[PDB]
């Protein structure tokens, strides 16, 4: 009956961590992601943003994303123009771009599928292109860019993500007012990222999760909304972005407790089923992912919460605009939703829990033969 | 987040006209405010005109009487008609607007602008 408790344990270490659809601990990692990639796909396009490459006032700078979920729009405009960045003002390009590249990582990886907490050597590749327009626009120049002839250059770095090296090609391309196929007739530059190599595991996601929440948080600019003719409301419609101080407490709290139940998961590995302490080990770990995950899912809970966060929840960042598109998906109307699937995670997370009785009891027995054993 | 694209600057004789476009677009919602200012390669910058969203215009003397300001809501689009052009008229004109980040500040210069255009008369 040791090991029978044994088998048991590597059985649902297995459903725990080499699983996903059925993984409590998947779907934990994944609500914990797509909550925060819901909430920038809800806010984004309400933010301004602008100035120069030093986060200076610019009278002419007009900085545009794409891929991104703004108003109308797959860009993300950062054209606020005369007022220096900063605290409720408007975000500086600096940090747009901090949160643009976290943002652009997860919408591709999400896209491409999170593997299973065990599965940790994933790599995927990421684009993404932005522009800069205005005499005086020095976003996407040599300083801020790397690349020496911002007409056609083109230069191949190696960073760091998560620890891991990433080979990154930049380019740069100037499309002249004149140019056969520029509607908008003015002057651009064009600079294109290729990330080859990205870490694409539970991990390294929720540190990209953590850093566009956290950049947010941190620059906290100004924002103003419009609301629906139908449907939920926003209420104020104006302030600054760490102002949803119980939205940003609750991600974060879910990225930790994500975070926390990663960090289990080598528990596991390092003791695969006097032996007695591994048992324990492994035993307890389990027991503390299923307690995490039920947590990271009480913490979004709509019958957990209350006016104002559970609206915002219910109303807007458990929803897509989106016409009737997969995971990693920007149109159009993407913004003032969160397109992150975070209605149907949270379903399959307790779903997922109520299909997990006999193994938390299995898990529960064995911590009891396993701790017996060890005194 | 709000764009601003002027259009109608030109060559023009004393005592002519002129009416400048502005095709405005992104996050209209948030504006209180639409404008134009100008500057002369020598002269500091002007408010040549505003108009807030009740419909209430604001014109520089030195242009009132002779300059309308206007806006055709359904287009997106702001006008500016200059009416009996003096040379000292000469200059780039900026269409501009003022985000709702401005709201209780009533000095406070316009936070969106386009990229100017020039009318020497």
């Amino acid at each position: 009956a040791i090991n029978a408790a044994r088998e048991n344990l590597g059985a649902s270490a297995k459903n725990l961590i080499g699983d996903t659809k059925n993984s409590p601990a998947y779907q934990a990692v994944l609500l914990a992601i797509n909550a925060a990639v819901g909430f920038w796909n809800v806010l984004g396009y309400a933010t301004q943003c602008g100035g120069n490459a030093n986060g200076q006032e610019s009278t002419s700078s007009t900085t545009i994303f794409n891929n991104e979920p703004g108003y109308r729009s797959t860009s993300i405009t950062c054209s606020l123009n005369r007022y220096k960045p900063g605290y409720y003002g408007p975000m500086s390009i600096e940090n747009f771009k901090k949160l643009n590249e976290a943002y652009q990582i997860l919408q591709t990886a999400l896209n491409k599928g999170l593997p299973a907490l065990k599965e940790n050597n994933g790599t995927v590749s990421v684009t993404y292109t932005y522009t800069c327009s205005g005499e005086g626009n020095d976003n996407c120049s040599k300083k801020a860019t790397g690349v020496s002839d911002q007409n056609g250059g083109t230069k191949t770095k190696t960073q760091t993500i998560d620890g891991k090296t990433v080979t990154t090609t930049i380019s740069s391309k100037v499309v002249d007012s004149q140019a056969k196929g520029n509607t908008t007739r003015v002057s651009y530059t064009e600079i294109t990222n290729k990330l080859d190599g990205v870490p694409d595991s539970a991990q390294a996601l929720l540190a990209q999760a953590s850093t566009l929440i956290n950049t947010i948080n941190t620059a906290c600019p100004y924002f103003s909304v419009t609301n629906k003719s139908g449907g939920p409301q926003m209420e104020p419609t104006r302030g600054k972005l760490c102002g949803f101080t119980e939205e940003i407490s609750a991600i974060q709290k879910m990225i930790t407790d994500a975070q926390e139940l990663v960090n289990q998961t080598s528990v596991i590995n390092e003791h695969e089923q006097s032996f007695a302490q591994g048992m324990l080990a492994n035993a307890s770990a389990q027991a503390k992912m299923l307690n995490l995950a039920h947590q990271v899912g009480q913490t979004i809970n709509p019958d957990n919460l209350t006016g104002t966060f559970k609206n915002f929840v219910t109303g807007f960042l458990a929803t897509c605009n989106n016409k009737s598109s997969p995971p990693g998906t920007v149109t159009t109307q993407t913004f003032a939703s969160g397109c992150a699937y975070v209605e149907q995670t949270i379903t399959n997370l307790n779903n997922s829990i109520a299909h997990f009785g006999t193994q938390e009891q299995q898990i529960q027995q064995a911590e009891n033969i396993a701790d017996t054993l060890v005194n | 987040q709000v764009q601003l694209q002027e259009s109608g600057g030109g060559l023009v004789q004393p005592g002519g006209s002129l009416r400048l476009s502005c095709a405005a677009s992104g996050s209209i919602y948030s504006l209180i405010a639409m404008g134009w200012y100008r500057q002369a390669p020598g002269k500091e910058h002007e408010l040549v005109a505003t108009i807030s969203s009740g419909s209430t215009t604001y014109y520089a003397d030195s242009v009132k009487g002779r300059f309308t300001i206007s806006r055709d809501n359904a287009k997106n689009t702001l006008y500016l008609q200059m009416n009996s052009l003096k040379p000292e008229d000469t200059a780039m004109y900026y269409c501009a607007a003022y985000s709702d980040r401005l709201t209780d500040c009533s000095n406070c210069e316009a936070d969106y602008w386009g990229q100017g255009t020039q009318v020497t008369v």
